[PDB]
């Protein structure tokens, strides 16, 4: 195997999810990378925490955003033998959760034990390149990351990390409820 | 009557300056015992722990309530002794401190040091910068960064005095602006300040054939009983594999001035056995007077053919060592009327024209000094 | 598989750890990359050695440090079959060991036999870019590397190597106890 | 150490300026505060503002720091005071853990002490509002991984 | 290293000078009672008896160890009150003092005096010379010549404060 080398920046952990203990079939969830919301398509038992890192606080409490965002996704599994791994993860980077829309990026990985991937996108908008979250002004939308799990009894932990680029810019303030600590 | 208090001059952010009477802020006296040996410490404490205890001078509260001071600290130690005795005192200052450190002369005498003999000098002064990476300091900075100070004895009494003495010192704020001294790793300068303690040389009286040697493979630190001693200059030098330059040594006299000898210093190789025809190398004759205390001698880089290794394994033989040595031999006998020995202290201060070659993987271990 | 190519520098081994012979569950430890200290969260049996390499001696015996540091971590395992490997290693690059802080970088790897990874960080500080170790002056802190092992009966040896960059700088000296040889 | 937001009952309060400031690890510059009078003008006091460290216990010889004396008139409502960057030696951390002790906090403080007593005929109190408006000569150093929690205001 | 200690600048006989932060040497606060009348004294003591008690400022030891000071003493009193009340405070200074003297406004308010009403002024300052027959003074001079100071109330409250 080759060496494990990642991006030379510093990534703040925003979302942290944990699958339920006793599942039955495939599970799925969705994370809002610009609004700070997680919707898990299923029942309870999902342990979902949204951290209070400064990148997540800046992406929540700002109105107009413009620039490149780097995402790093880390999938962690349980302690099972390498000859019995049968879990596959499908990742969809989308711009809306409506059925009429289309996925912007598609990944499909199956790595035993633990896996790591990374990508980046651009938040551009209609104002001067600036985009507000889910506004009805120019029918703007957010960025969504959807995860589909084939065997949730093998991979359990899901970590999403973010890092803003050096061309990022923000303007305006958005009033929000106070963030519950964890 | 009604004046505006907002237009008063209560916002003067200027540093303390003036004469030496208006700039002193601390004065500390330390007890030198009657019967001391070489290596025991006389004082070791943080500078804030002794700068606020019963020191109320003209610039004390002005120093305690100033955010930025742009002058280097000048220290003047005053202790005098007659010429029929002798010792050696070293005042060393450091930037930080850890738990249960070592009080060796090699460890503490790296950043800022004043080493002198009170039998030859009436008083000794030196200036230092408390912030080596900036151009300013404060009292809270010295409180929080744990700035250390220590007065140690590196060579005891040749003849004991009548009673135990007291050496006083007083700290000032000199009219010298603070400059930074930064050791860069990629692009080093043409002059590398080391202040490395090479060792102490003790020539006895009535000894015919004695010759001392000091290895110039000075990297790796100093040896100790299943231990090594380090400082940042030797650790910075031990990154390269070979080094080359002209060396500047300082020789201090640590004995009484009634013990006289003539010492020839030269550069050799391997292990010699005191041949009398060994002065055919270009050598320097050092002969101290009574007022003469410290002499600087510079070996130019025409005495060195190529570069040599910074680090040599201490388990190797004398024939399997290729680094040059510094040899000191007595030209004549050691003549005195007291029963002491002739002590010298060699310190490689700086290496001009410094050229570093390669990268050192490292060699575990170091040789003993002296 | 692709070829195994690493960074073109020369790395000095600073820390060397060995797991105990008979473990029970998950184990964990933490290495201080700037202070030269290792704390193993558990009982005895851990064989921990701190080498006397010149990079470690320079990082210990200096006060003010500034520049880029390259880290290379090498994990070695025992002689077990490839169809029975079930050990996963989680690595956290942090800046403090307090519970209120957050991890700066997250890795999670599971490679049978032996694994190698590498990264780098920057020691910057408040003085002029210079940072002192664990000082109370500007509430500065060190850099910590935390290892969490899922099955310590498979991977045993842990090697941490360091290499200073060409923009590194040091100033000032720090008094320390003498280093015990090994 | 104004980064991280404001504290609340198992909660934090944020805005985009504090979130933008909390990206760096250290910051340095000369600060510009505005002090507003929020009480009746029949309640008068003289307040000395200065920059200190740690936790002090009201020594009367504390005005030896370069301090600013603020004394409001009746028509005077808001006063701008600027602490230059000669009062700060180095940069300081944007964020400090709130579970730390007073001796384990290296960031500077802004102290306000009453020079004389508070004199009035009504039964009210003397209220002031401090607002750090801008930071000139701004220098940000490093990158903040983040510290969870914030201290309470007032 | 050997320098001559006799050539150092340890003989600076210059007076204290600079800004107002570098020239303050004493700060004394006095308690004005809630219900006071006209004529009672709030403070009466020698200047040395209050200038060395718990006053450690930037020019305190420099004033205590200076033989000749060639500057006049500037005093700034700061007390403010709203306009629905009023009194009158007088700070008077004298050159000497005898046994069991009188604390009348007519007696003490002759040499140097600052008389003001705090309901109309935010702060009041005045300057005086401790040596009326010379051009210099010192702290030992004020200690030995029994230089007196007194703050008295010459007109009480129109309306009492809280």
């Amino acid at each position: 195997n080759a060496v494990v080398r990642s991006s030379p920046g510093i990534y703040s952990n925003c979302f942290s999810l944990r699958a339920p203990l006793k599942p039955d079939g495939p599970k799925s969830f969705t994370c809002d990378l610009m609004g700070g919301g997680v919707v898990t398509d299923g029942d309870t038992g999902w342990q979902v925490t949204v951290r209070n890192t400064p990148v997540s606080n800046l992406l929540r409490t700002a109105a107009w955003k413009r620039g490149t965002v780097h995402v790093q996704v880390v999938l962690a599994g349980a302690s099972v033998k390498r000859s019995d791994w049968d879990s596959t993860v499908q990742i969809f980077l989308r711009q809306s959760m409506a059925t009429s829309s289309y996925d912007a990026k598609i990944w499909d990985i199956c790595q035993p034990g633990a896996a790591m991937l990374e990508f980046s996108f651009d938040v551009v908008g209609p104002n001067s390149g600036f985009e507000m979250w889910d506004s009805n002004w120019a029918s703007q939308t957010s960025w969504f990351l959807e995860f589909l799990i084939s065997n949730p009894a093998q991979n359990t932990l899901f970590e999403v990390n973010l890092r803003l680029d050096e061309n990022f810019s923000v303007a305006g303030t958005t009033l929000m409820p106070p963030f519950v600590l964890d | 009557m009604d004046v505006d208090l907002f237009k008063l001059s209560l916002d003067d952010t200027s540093s303390v300056k003036g004469s030496l009477l208006d700039t002193r802020f601390a004065q500390v006296r330390v007890v030198i015992p009657k019967a001391m040996a070489g290596g025991n410490e006389l004082l070791n404490s943080n500078l804030y722990d002794i700068l606020v205890v019963d020191n109320n001078f003209r610039a004390a509260a002005a120093l305690a309530h100033t955010h930025i001071i742009e002058g280097q600290i000048k220290c003047v130690c005053t202790i005098n002794l007659p010429e029929n005795t002798g010792c050696c005192l070293a005042l060393c200052v450091n930037s930080s401190n850890r738990g249960q450190f070592s009080t060796d002369i090699y460890t503490i005498g790296s950043q800022d040091r004043m080493l002198w003999n009170p039998a030859c000098s009436k008083n000794s002064t030196f200036t230092f910068n408390p912030n080596p990476c900036g151009t300013g300091w404060s009292l809270e900075f010295l409180r929080r960064t744990k700035f250390h100070i220590s007065v140690v004895c590196v060579s005891g009494w040749s003849a004991q005095p009548q009673t135990d003495l007291v050496m006083t010192m007083d700290f000032f704020v000199a009219n010298v602006p603070c400059v930074p001294r930064i050791y860069n790793l990629g692009s080093p300068g043409q002059t590398l300040w080391l202040n490395r303690w090479m060792g102490k040389l003790s020539f006895g009286q009535g000894v015919s054939n004695d010759i001392k040697s000091m290895p110039l493979a000075i990297g790796g630190g100093a040896g100790a009983k299943d231990s090594i001693l380090m400082n940042m200059t030797n650790a910075y030098l031990s990154l390269w594999r070979y080094f080359h330059g002209d060396l500047v040594f300082e020789v201090n006299k640590m004995s009484s001035p009634y013990i006289k000898s003539t010492v020839t210093f030269f550069i050799g190789f391997g292990g010699v056995s005191f041949q009398p025809e060994l002065e055919d190398f270009p050598n320097k004759l050092v002969q101290f007077s009574e007022v003469q205390e410290k002499i600087e001698l510079k070996f130019t880089r025409a005495e060195f053919l190529t570069a040599w290794s910074t680090q040599v394994d201490p388990a190797a033989q004398l024939a399997n060592d290729g680094c040059p040595y510094l040899y000191a031999m007595v030209h004549d006998s050691t003549a005195s009327t007291i029963v002491g020995d002739f002590n010298l202290g060699v310190t490689l201060t700086r290496i001009e024209n410094f050229a570093g070659i390669g990268c050192n993987p490292g060699i575990q271990g170091a040789r003993l000094l002296g």
